[PDB]
């Protein structure tokens, strides 16, 4: 894209001179005229937003009603073109300081253009305009830092609030600009932020539910997919970037899960242990099972471990804990590690062994009240019983398939995790 | 003809002075193939049945 | 004494010594020094294209046949020095950054610092250095911890006046 | 609560982590022991394991 | 025929093999055909392990305009991963000479070497670089000379 510049001096000179030879009469007063009019450079001759007189109607008129006619007016149209185009630059660079905010480019576009409406001198056929202010767009978007840093805030700002018409004009400018700020980058962040948000807002607090990934999902993509669609280009039915996004939703869903592992166990139990089966399907790797059990243990000492917390309830809610881990996790390595990490903080209560035997053995209240100095929680302890008691947790042709099917069907600190 | 093998750069605690002294004075008196192994395999678990 | 003789501007002295290096038998450890020390005195003189090119050679030959680290170190900057000092600095900066992070990790305050004022030097040839000003600012309390980098330090900052 | 994060334009690093911490001579009875340093008010102020 | 495998699978006897390439997003491609000069045998003979180079996703590679597709799935992809190891901001020293607006290498250069003049022979390698016949931010070029000639001064 090489646009030639031969001076404004040159180009002014060139025009007066071709305006004289052509016309023969005195409109280089008024060519110096009209040449102010679309020069925004002195802001007291140029349009100002306001329509020409009859006076530049005219002449353009004038302008535009044998082959070396022709081609002088070629290199007139030429010489316009630069002088346009030396005019823009030179007004864009007196202002390029000045420039904030994306609203700012479009009224100084529109400033620009006022008057190539009322004299056309860009070919149909040949985008030039659109070209420079590509590139002018283009050194914009790589000279000046704190106006890149506006727009990813203002295009981010934009996507949350669902203002999808404006991003889109602010994508489009963006590709037309092809500047070091690409798109694409763009819309990810802003995608990832959405459905980030969206997962917050949605799946927070919200336990009781079976495989509610799939209506968050659902519901998501009936409210925005096709939105979004539109804003990258890309077909509707784009398969793999629909998993890609299941596959953020799930992630999310295991990230929140986690920080909330406390009061999933400990409060909404045994209300979400449906959720902790659905929890089950999604954790594959050792460092989920170390940061769930790292994340639990810290808040549990946080809230349980005080000696300010009733000893009774304290064992209510640690075995209810224990029933929800081993719903979680049937190989029960996570409760062993809760267990070694849990039983010096028992073996501080006195008396944790009287009554969590008398637990054991369902001995009457009339019997602990007789020789157990303070109160004991009632409702608790009829809650810690029901969970006690709680117990969810021909012949020779037979031969010849049994030993093809048990033996050709290939199945593909101690224990201490009974 | 110079085949530079690449040093492993390798790097958490920083410990406490009778620590190291004790580490050193202590240590004065297969793994890599098992560990490709889980990978060379995976995806399953018929290796270990197997066995 | 060489060494001496450089910082005091006496280049006769210096030059002389040169003279011996090249026939002299010299253990390694010696051979670095005067290595280290013709480059040197090369900067000082002013000419940059004989040096560059033997700077380049010293730092490739210092990481195939001796994998001296520290020595490496030492030369990398000096070449920086080099390109900045001729008004372009600018082919220095993927050098630079590259060294920067690679020592954060290390945490070699003084290997970190050192950097931080050729950055500084980089972006005050270029006409930026109203930023230059703004990291040095909230860096200068660091950076003074590191004697014989004070006098480069201080001679900055009437440059930023 | 003091908040530290993470900066590029912070080149201050820390040496004092990368030295060994130092450690007591405390005597009993017995003989004369070995313990890690301990500053006399870090018992209060040291990381909780909570 | 193609065949494509993982990584640590048993290859096939060396002498039937002809060519064997890796290719993967992120690690530039290595790809190596095996004449009749050498077979498979003699170039693993040190060792049955070749190394590949990491690739550097390096803000100077991006001066001003990106060659690269950068296609929506792979920086989504991208992006959670990153997030991943940030769920386990300006931390990084890219951000900060992307903070410092001196990514352009070549535009930074020309902005200091034209501050002061203009003398022919400089006005000429100018020029010449405006004219290249390939090139990055050639127009970021072409409008600084432009600024500079004719710009507010």
């Amino acid at each position: 894209q090489i646009t030639p510049t031969r001076d404004l001096k040159v180009i002014t000179d060139e025009l007066q001179t071709l305006s004289s030879y052509i016309f023969h009469t005195n409109i280089v007063d008024d060519l110096n005229s009209l040449l102010t009019w679309m020069s925004p450079n002195d802001a007291k001759s140029n349009h100002q937003l306001r329509p020409p007189s009859l006076r530049i109607k005219n002449i353009i008129k004038v302008l535009f009603p044998g082959n070396t006619n022709k081609e002088l007016q070629l290199q007139l149209f030429s010489t316009l073109k630069e002088f346009y185009i030396f005019q823009v630059r030179y007004h864009f660079f007196l202002h390029f300081n000045n420039i904030n905010y994306l609203k700012d480019i479009q009224r100084w576009e529109n400033y620009y253009e006022f008057p190539l409406r009322y004299v056309p001198i860009f070919d149909v056929n040949v985008n030039d305009w659109a070209l420079e202010l590509n590139s002018l767009r283009h050194y914009l978007l790589n000279r000046n830092i704190k106006f890149k840093n506006n727009l990813r805030t203002r295009l981010d700002k934009l996507i949350m609030d669902d203002d999808f018409d404006l991003a889109d004009n602010l994508i489009q400018w963006l590709k037309s600009a092809n500047g070091s700020l690409s798109s694409t980058e763009l819309i990810v962040n802003a995608l990832y932020s959405k459905i980030n948000k969206f997962c917050e807002d949605n799946m927070s607090r919200v336990w009781n539910k079976r495989f509610m990934i799939m209506e968050t999902f659902n519901k998501f993509i009936n409210q925005y997919w096709s939105q979004f669609s539109k804003l990258v280009g890309c077909p509707e039915d784009d398969h793999e970037l629909t998993t890609t996004v299941f596959n953020c939703f799930e992630s999310n869903f295991l990230r929140i899960r986690t920080n909330e592992i406390f009061d999933i166990c400990v409060l909404a139990y045994p209300d979400s242990k449906v959720t902790l089966l659905e929890l089950r399907k999604i954790m594959k790797d050792f460092k989920d099972y170390t940061n769930i059990v790292t994340t639990f243990l810290s808040d549990f000492k946080k809230y349980i471990l005080n000696p300010s917390v009733t000893t009774v309830d304290a064992l209510l809610r640690y075995v209810k804990t224990i029933k929800a881990f081993l719903v979680l996790d049937p190989t029960g390595r996570c409760l062993h590690s809760i267990t070694t990490f849990v039983k010096p903080y028992f073996q501080e209560r006195k008396h944790l062994v009287n009554v969590l035997l008398y637990a054991m053995l369902d001995l009457p209240e009339e019997e602990l009240k007789e020789k157990i100095n303070f109160n004991v929680d009632m409702k608790a302890l009829l809650s810690l019983v029901d969970t006690l008691h709680d117990s969810d947790i021909i012949r020779h042709a037979m031969l010849y398939e049994h030993i093809l099917n048990y033996y050709i069907a290939w199945v593909p600190k101690s224990s201490y995790i009974k | 003809c110079k085949v530079p093998l690449a040093k492993n750069r390798s790097s958490k605690k920083p410990s406490d002075i009778y620590s190291i002294l004790s580490e050193i004075v202590k240590s004065a008196s297969g793994r890599s193939l098992k560990l490709n192994a889980g990978l060379i395999f995976s995806e399953d678990k018929r290796f270990t049945h197997v066995v | 004494v060489a060494f001496k003789a450089l910082e005091e501007d006496d280049f006769l002295k210096v030059k002389q010594y040169l003279l011996k290096s090249e026939s002299l038998e010299l253990d390694y450890d010696q051979k670095i020094n005067l290595k280290y020390l013709r480059v040197k005195y090369l900067v000082k003189i002013g000419d940059y294209d004989l040096s560059m090119r033997l700077i380049n050679q010293y730092v490739k030959e210092c990481c195939e046949e001796v994998a001296d680290s520290n020595w490496r170190f030492k030369f990398e900057i000096e070449s920086i020095n080099v390109l900045l000092l001729s008004d372009v600095g600018i082919r220095s900066l993927p050098k630079i950054i590259k060294l920067i992070d690679e020592y954060k990790e290390i945490g070699n305050p003084l290997r970190c610092v050192i950097l931080l004022l050729k950055l500084c030097e980089v972006l005050i040839q270029v006409g930026k250095s109203m930023e230059a000003e703004c990291l040095i600012s909230c860096n200068l309390s660091t950076i003074l911890e590191f004697p014989f980098v004070r006098k480069k330090t201080d001679e900055l900052l009437e440059s930023l006046s | 609560p003091l908040r530290y994060e993470p900066n590029n334009r912070d080149f201050a690093c820390n040496i004092i982590d990368d030295l060994p911490k130092l450690i007591r001579f405390v005597k009993d009875s017995k003989r004369i022991n070995i313990v890690p340093y301990t500053q006399p008010n870090s018992l209060w102020r040291g990381p909780d394991e909570d | 025929v193609i065949r494509e495998i993982s990584t640590p699978c048993l290859l096939p006897d060396f002498s039937k093999i002809k060519s064997i390439r890796v290719k993967m997003h992120g690690y530039f491609p290595l790809e190596v055909n095996f004449t009749k000069d050498y077979s498979a045998s003699d170039f693993f003979s040190g060792g049955t392990i070749i190394y590949i180079q990491r690739k550097s996703e390096s803000v100077f590679e991006n001066k001003a305009s990106f060659r690269n597709v950068e296609d929506i799935h792979v920086a989504l992809k991208r992006k959670a991963a990153e997030s991943k190891n940030y769920s386990r901001g300006n931390t990084t020293s890219s951000q900060l000479v992307e903070s410092l607006g001196i990514q352009d290498l070549t535009m930074v250069e020309l902005d200091t070497l034209l501050s002061a003049a203009l003398t022919d022979s400089e006005s000429y390698n100018l020029g010449l670089l405006c004219s290249d016949k390939n090139s990055g931010d050639i127009l970021d070029c072409q409008l600084e000379l432009w600024y500079k000639s004719f710009g507010p001064h």
